[PDB]
């Protein structure tokens, strides 16, 4: 990338709306990725910045970028409890069933962290229950173990 | 020590010049007041 | 007593003998350090955790010890941040007076009974608790010119060899290694480990195994069969000396029976403890000592002994090593010392012309001359015997002073003059009339001055420490000096003066002097009939007088504060910080770029630039550095543009240009503790716990509206670190159960490779050094390196990582501050240009009122100081005002006569303020300590022609204009011949550039425009005031 | 002050021989008289809290900074703060075969805060881009973490 | 002065308390060390008029 | 069960290089024997607060 | 003795070297302060020295 690429990964993070809108008219690069593989797209997916990952992605962001350990902005969404951003990322495409380089994928994120909305989005949209990671985990599988009757249940 | 024979000229020249200024300035404030009377 | 005196010459002598004795003795004894003993005491607690992270750091170490700092003794606040690099510094401040001694013991013996509560790894490389200073004597490097040793190398060295020797150095108190010593590095590969199916485990056990200390016993021993006849003691395993012997360490025997030795999966090397400072001088491997001034010791002898130790070490460097000066106050100090020396001598040079000019005989003009030695003399004497030290502010104290002295001799031997020349009356009896006239006034001068400068010393904190070295020199110089002219002056006066004819005043001598007095006696008439004028008509001069007043309140308040000027002090430090995340190796091409700068654009100003790459001032870590640049001396670096202030401007600007790194010069704080006069020091505080998210945000919401008032806030800004990405690793229990692989081999496999271990010790040429293992670099690197490490499982299979563990990335903390034992964030900031710090402090107090729920706040530092000590300032105006009126009342008998003195203050105060408003200085302390002496001055000129103008009302039956004219003719020649020698002597402050001039500048220029405006205004004005009190009252 | 440290001096030197559990629970040393100056009172007076949550609330945010305070010798807690309490039952514990150190050594193990280095630390290979903490087990923070301990 | 200290950290916490928290202040021996002190006070001025 | 070079190495010279900077030190002594035992003593001026 | 090795005076030693060289400076400054005080009793620099 190039130096505005890097004043947008700063921007994404810290949500400076207004410092993005500018810069997506001067053609920052959207691509523009830090050492771990972080997108701007992936920043304000992390740090919760709907108005910023909405802009984002009408500039072309790639909506299922990876970082060098194969996590999408879905991942870290879902994972952090976003439900607006998970929502607009899988009306734009985002892939449900993403598995990261460990077979995690992001039902199996909210899961753990008991994001039982987010759950149900990622279900509506077509998220495969029966996903498993690498030690042949599911969703199911999680929600026992951490106790969760609730989010049990839904599975079923 | 060229430092105090150096010190000691400007000292016997710069007593006549300061002191000069504070005597022409007495009696110049000294008129101004008589002025302003 | 002055008439005592007069007819004991002799013992007047004798006391003027002790007192030089005693002066002298002093002179010899005394302390010399550039500044004395001024931030309150504090005790910091230090630890590292090796290869852990901040939030392990904090949550295992610096809460357990935290929460056992109670029941010490004093404690203001306490402290701390936890780092990435595995460090735990606690910082606790102690009330000012607190025994620095008892203070540590009480945090140390706390300590002690927390150590039981630490991790084993973090208890082993122990817990250091020590006295808080910043204050290096000097900086010695050691270098290497011809590449045949690394800083690892030269460090072992300087540990092995100079260190202790140094620290044996008469006057050196502490000194720390800027390096360290040896370590005995095992450098892991992780494949061959699999080959032989073996673990950093198996390693770690073979050596504390086969390097160790083991007990054995006697021959010979108690109880003994009788009859024996030799006892000897049993050496058995004793620790390993050497690479060889440790590559030698047996690993495994294979079934084939051969055997595998350590040497055979580990790279062995003596190296270094500790990889994450590299530190460069003028581009060479280097390190270095620093070394602190011991209490009360000297620093000019100390500094020239450590160079006489190093010198005789010289023969003995391996080739290619070198001593270097990097930083050095000594010579600063000494130039320092010179300039007091010299400016005293001025001093009473120019006293002596001043005297000769006017009184034109040698006889008069000795008696200053010996009358201010004794002074200055006996006042280090009194000095030494509360053990002051001869510092920077002491010695400007005594410049200061100068005035007081030197007025005290001119005043009382040009009255004998005077009388003697108005009256016929023989030397003996004059001094005695004379001594009459004005005894009771310089009593009275001695209280009034008293009670200006002695309510100065009882302020609090820094800046108390710093007003009370002024006020006990200068009251202690002003007492002394009182003394003297009470009974040495007026001794000599009776003995050495010589008769004058009654009416001679010089007219009808021939040449120069004939000239001079005529003209002078003409000057007076002029002088006179134009204060005869201004009291037929007073209230012009009240009006006029009010104006002067409110001109000096408008001047005063535009004039920007400071505390204490800055200085080429030879050296400026340049800042190197990049992004989160940016590499020890990005580092050092800035501070390459850096170096290449100053040797390059600045050849001749630079002498070098030690290059430290890791350790930065808000917070250390592989990203950030500081090149440290030296600077050629003084007196090869002529003209504006090649002092400090230049260059770093210049450089400054140059660096702007560095893209991917915030590089920037600054000049070093005269005192590094004072930070600025315009800023403040706040703290944010999780009281509730709320966690790192949720304070952070707390912050930036504060940070966003301290924004949107730059006209109150400026500068408003995060002290510390910025959240970073990190590695999650998480290992998965079930499978590490399934596979039957330990928990403790996993964590300690991972550990020991990736952030190394402290093993145990060894010992290097008759030293104890360090053992550590850690995977060579390359196998620690990247995230596929995780993969590459083996864990044996109980069934022998070898496991890879990859199978039980599973890994993201995600955001967390590099640096986690605590204030009180709470979680805290420091934010730093100043007012805007034309506002004050209190009114700053108190925008962010109100901007910090609307933050969330849980989130308070709390002001430390300077801010604490400023805060409790401004509190102070009003009562002891008070107190001063009130003492000065009393002492007059008491002089002149009368409630409504002291007005008349008092009103003289402003006089010299607006010449004062002009002086500094127009060369742009500022209102920093020695400005206002200058403030003080020149008020003082101006206050006993009018104390003694009111004292004149009074006697001859009540004595002689004088009117009340008839006396003013009269006493303000008598006064007239002695105030001018003062004023001239004063103004004179603190000219070259005013002018010098150059070291120190800072400081002398402070002091010079405010005096001498206060003194022109005192003289020049006063000698018209009291006479107007005195009239005007008399005739109301 | 010095009785204090005079004392301290020689119980240091036998504190490595007292038990290692008595050692962990912290000795004191302190130097204050033998009677009450005052007892400071906390209660709730909308009755939102019991007596075990006011007793937490009061060691956890505010005894610390009194203790600390400058003439004050002993601060004795009219309560307890909050453990982790894990009760044991013997009939499952015989039950899965299994005693009370099977279950104290899995909360060592599992309840663990471990430094485990960085990635691209120092000293590194040339040219290394990345530098990064690695952040492995930490301590257990509610009651859910400790009851999936395996 | 160390009772005032501790009133003084104790005022810096109660504005962080949860809901329903309550400082009640149930045994101090300072009051009376104060109180006594100032009727001697008392006793002294109204000396000085009679 | 140390000897005495072993005692100085690890332990005298450890605690002897700290011993710097102490105030008002006249002069230090300090023995290591073979049972393992070090006593290292630190003479004060006269005078000096012990 | 050879080159390198050298010597200093301990415990009670040390006491006699510093109080033999002492005393020459007080008898100095105690002949001093008699001569000072007998001019100033009798002000005279002439009886002191007699
Ligand atoms: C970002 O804005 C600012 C503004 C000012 C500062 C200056 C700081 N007060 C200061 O103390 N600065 C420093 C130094 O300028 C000089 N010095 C001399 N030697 C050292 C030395 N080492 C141990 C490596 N380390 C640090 N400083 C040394 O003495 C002082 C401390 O010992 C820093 C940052
Ligand atoms: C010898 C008669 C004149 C009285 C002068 C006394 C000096 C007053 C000093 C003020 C004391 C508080
Ligand atoms: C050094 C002090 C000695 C004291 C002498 C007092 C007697 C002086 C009286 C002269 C008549
Ligand atoms: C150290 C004192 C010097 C004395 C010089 C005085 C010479 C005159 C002596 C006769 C006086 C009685
Ligand atoms: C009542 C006569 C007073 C005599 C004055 C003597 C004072 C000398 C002080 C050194
Ligand atoms: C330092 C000694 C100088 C003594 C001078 C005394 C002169 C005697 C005249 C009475
Ligand atoms: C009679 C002699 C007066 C002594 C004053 C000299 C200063 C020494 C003070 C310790
Ligand atoms: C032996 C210490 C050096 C003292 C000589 C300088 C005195 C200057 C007075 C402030
Ligand atoms: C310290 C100054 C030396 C004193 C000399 C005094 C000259 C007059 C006595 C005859
Ligand atoms: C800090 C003490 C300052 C006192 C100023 C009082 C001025 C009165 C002069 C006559
Ligand atoms: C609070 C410390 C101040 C000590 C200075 C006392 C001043 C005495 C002046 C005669
Ligand atoms: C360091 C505080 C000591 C205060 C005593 C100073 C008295 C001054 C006499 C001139
Ligand atoms: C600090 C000023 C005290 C005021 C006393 C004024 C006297 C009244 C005039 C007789
Ligand atoms: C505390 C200062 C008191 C000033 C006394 C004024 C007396 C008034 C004389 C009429
Ligand atoms: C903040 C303390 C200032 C002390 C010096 C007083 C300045 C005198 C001005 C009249
Ligand atoms: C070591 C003996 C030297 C003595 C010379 C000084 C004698 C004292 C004079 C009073
Ligand atoms: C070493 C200095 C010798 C001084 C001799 C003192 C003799 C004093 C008799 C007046
Ligand atoms: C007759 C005057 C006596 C002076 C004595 C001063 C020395 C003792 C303090
Ligand atoms: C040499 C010091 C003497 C002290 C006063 C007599
Ligand atoms: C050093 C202490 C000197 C005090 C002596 C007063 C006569
Ligand atoms: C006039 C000086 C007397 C004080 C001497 C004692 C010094 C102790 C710090
Ligand atoms: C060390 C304090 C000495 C105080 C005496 C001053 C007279
Ligand atoms: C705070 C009271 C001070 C009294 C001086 C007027
Ligand atoms: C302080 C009393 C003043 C009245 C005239």
């Amino acid at each position: 990338g190039s130096d505005l690429g890097k004043k947008l990964l700063e921007a994404a993070r810290a949500g400076r709306d207004d410092e993005v809108r500018i810069l997506m008219a001067n053609g920052a690069d959207v691509n523009a990725a830090d050492v771990v593989g972080w997108t701007p797209l992936h920043l304000a997916a992390y740090w919760g910045h709907l108005e910023i990952v909405e802009v984002l992605l009408k500039n072309g962001a790639d909506v299922n970028a990876y970082d060098t350990l194969g996590s999408t902005p879905l991942h870290l969404a879902a994972h952090f409890g976003h439900l607006e951003i998970v929502e607009v990322l899988l009306k734009n495409g985002a892939d449900v069933n993403a598995k990261d380089d460990n077979g995690i994928t992001p039902l199996h994120l909210a899961a753990n962290r008991g994001h039982l909305e987010i759950v149900e989005v990622l279900l509506k949209y077509g998220a495969d229950v029966n996903a498993q990671d690498k030690f042949g985990k599911t969703a199911f599988d999680i929600s026992i173990n951490n106790g969760n009757e609730d989010l049990a249940e839904i599975l079923q | 020590m060229l430092e105090l024979l150096k010190s000691l000229v400007f000292a016997v020249i710069m007593v006549p010049v300061v002191m000069a200024i504070i005597l022409g300035l007495i009696y110049g404030l000294g008129e101004v007041f008589n002025i302003f009377s | 007593m002055p008439n005592f005196f007069i007819d004991r010459p002799i013992f007047a002598w004798v006391i003027a003998i002790i007192i030089m004795l005693a002066g002298g003795l002093a002179i010899l004894k005394l302390p010399v350090a550039q500044y004395p003993t001024i931030a309150p005491p504090a005790v910091t607690i230090s630890a590292s955790y090796p290869g852990a992270d901040a939030k392990t750091v904090q949550d295992t170490v610096t809460q357990v010890i935290e929460q056992n700092m109670n029941g010490i003794d004093n404690l203001m606040y306490m402290s701390s941040n936890s780092d990435s690099t595995g460090t735990v510094q606690i910082t606790l401040t102690f009330e000012s007076g607190t025994d620095a001694d008892i203070a540590q013991v009480q945090v140390q013996n706390k300590l002690q009974l927390a150590m039981p509560l630490l991790p084993q790894e973090v208890q082993q490389q122990g817990v250091s608790v020590e006295k808080s200073s910043s204050s290096f004597l000097m900086v010695v490097g050691v270098i290497n010119t011809d590449g045949t040793m690394t800083q690892e190398d030269i460090s072992d060295y300087v540990a092995a060899n100079m260190k202790d020797a140094i620290s044996r150095t008469s006057g050196v108190g502490d000194v720390q290694l800027f390096g360290s010593q040896y370590a005995m590095r095992i450098w892991m590969n992780p494949n061959e480990l699999n080959k032989f199916q073996l673990t950093p485990v198996d390693v770690i056990t073979a050596i504390k195994a086969q390097n160790a200390q083991v007990a054995a016993g006697q021959l010979g021993g108690t109880p003994p069969v009788k009859g024996q006849q030799l006892n000897a003691s049993i050496i058995a395993q004793t620790r390993l000396t050497s690479t060889e012997e440790f590559g030698k360490i047996l690993l495994k025997v294979n079934q084939d029976g051969s055997r595998v030795l350590l040497r055979d999966v580990a790279k062995i090397e003596l190296g270094g403890e500790n990889y994450d400072i590299i530190a460069e001088f003028n581009g060479q491997p280097a390190s270095g000592l620093g070394i602190k001034l011991a209490t009360g010791a000297n620093a000019l002898d100390t500094a020239a002994a450590i160079r006489a130790e190093l010198a005789k070490m010289e023969p003995f460097f391996p080739s290619g090593l070198k001593i270097v000066y990097p930083y050095d106050t000594t010579p600063f100090v000494k130039i320092s010392i010179h300039e007091v020396v010299k400016t005293l001598v001025e001093a009473i040079i120019l006293v002596f012309l001043v005297m000769y000019l006017f009184l034109q005989n040698f006889r008069a003009t000795l008696i200053p001359t010996i009358a201010v030695p004794v002074v200055l003399l006996g006042t280090f004497a009194v000095l030494a015997a509360f053990g002051f030290s001869i510092n920077t502010l002491t010695m400007f104290g005594m410049v200061l002073a100068i005035g007081l002295l030197v007025d005290d001799a001119i005043v009382v031997v040009e009255n004998v003059e005077r009388v003697m020349a108005e009256e016929g009356l023989p030397p003996k009896e004059a001094t005695r009339k004379s001594m009459g006239q004005i005894q009771g006034a310089l009593v009275g001068i001695a209280m009034v001055l008293s009670a200006v400068f002695v309510p100065m010393a009882f302020f609090g904190g820094s800046t108390g420490a710093i007003y009370r070295q002024f006020s006990i020199t200068i009251v202690s110089a002003m007492a002394l000096s009182v003394l003297v002219a009470l009974i040495l002056t007026p001794a000599l006066c009776a003995t050495m003066l010589k008769p004058i004819a009654k009416g001679d005043h010089g007219e009808g001598k021939k040449g120069f002097f004939g000239w001079f007095n005529r003209m002078f006696e003409k000057s007076t008439h002029h002088y006179t009939d134009s204060v005869g004028g201004i009291l037929r008509s007073t209230g012009r001069y009240l009006v006029l007088y009010l104006i002067i007043v409110v001109g000096m309140a408008y001047l005063f308040v535009r004039l920007p504060s400071s505390f204490l000027p800055d200085e080429d002090q030879g050296v400026f430090m340049t800042m190197v910080q990049l992004p989160a995340g940016a590499t020890q190796e990005r580092t050092q091409k800035v501070l390459n770029e850096v170096t290449h700068y100053y040797l390059t654009k600045e050849k001749n100003n630079v002498e070098s630039v030690f290059a430290v790459n890791g350790f930065g001032f808000a917070g250390r870590g592989q990203n950030t550095g500081i090149a440290f640049v030296s600077l050629k001396d003084w007196a090869d670096r002529p003209g504006e543009e090649n002092k400090v202030e230049a260059i770093t401007m210049r450089a400054t600007r140059a660096f702007s240009q560095i893209k991917d790194a915030m590089v920037f010069a600054f000049n070093l704080p005269a005192i590094v503790e004072l930070g600025t006069a315009t800023g403040f020091d706040f703290e944010l505080i999780d009281q509730a716990g709320l966690g790192h998210e949720k304070l952070t945000q707390a912050r930036n919401q504060l940070l966003a509206e301290a924004a949107k008032h730059p006209d109150m806030l400026t500068s408003v800004r995060p002290n510390g670190l910025e959240d970073t990405p990190q590695f999650k690793i998480d290992i998965d229990q079930e499978k590490a159960q399934a596979l039957g692989v330990s928990i403790n081999d996993i964590n300690t496999t991972l550990g020991a490779a990736w952030g190394g271990s402290y093993v145990n010790d060894f010992i290097d040429r008759g030293r104890v050094k360090k053992v550590y293992v850690m995977s060579e670099a390359k196998y620690r690197m990247l995230p596929d390196d995780i993969g590459d490490w083996y864990v044996r499982a109980a069934d022998g299979q070898m496991v890879p990582f990859s199978a039980f563990s599973s890994s993201r990335w995600e955001y967390g903390s590099p640096r986690l501050e605590r204030y009180n034992g709470l979680p805290s964030m420091e934010i730093l900031g100043q007012a805007a240009p034309g506002k004050s710090t209190g009114e700053a402090m108190e925008l962010m107090e109100q901007l910090a009122s609307k933050l969330p729920t849980g989130v308070g706040y709390d002001w430390t530092g300077m801010s604490y100081q400023e805060r409790l000590s401004g509190n102070q300032a009003p009562s002891l105006y008070a107190i001063s005002l009130i003492v000065v009126f009393l002492c007059l009342a008491a002089l002149y008998e009368s409630w409504s006569i002291p007005f008349s003195v008092m009103l003289v203050v402003p006089l010299g105060v607006i010449g004062a303020l002009l002086a500094a408003t127009f060369r742009g200085l500022t209102n920093d302390v020695y400005f206002q300590v200058g403030l003080l002496t020149t008020i003082g001055l101006s206050a006993k000129n009018a104390i003694l022609i009111v004292e004149f103008a009074k006697d001859l009302m009540d004595k002689e039956g004088k009117g009340l204009i008839e006396a003013t004219l009269d006493a303000v003719r008598m006064r007239l020649r002695p105030i001018l011949m003062t004023s001239l020698a004063f103004i004179l002597g603190v000219m070259p402050l005013v002018i010098s550039t150059g070291a120190g001039s800072g400081a002398q500048n402070a002091v010079g220029t405010g005096v001498m425009g206060g003194m022109v405006t005192a003289t020049v205004l006063a000698i018209f004005f009291v006479p107007v005031f005195f009239v005007v009190v008399r005739r109301r009252f």
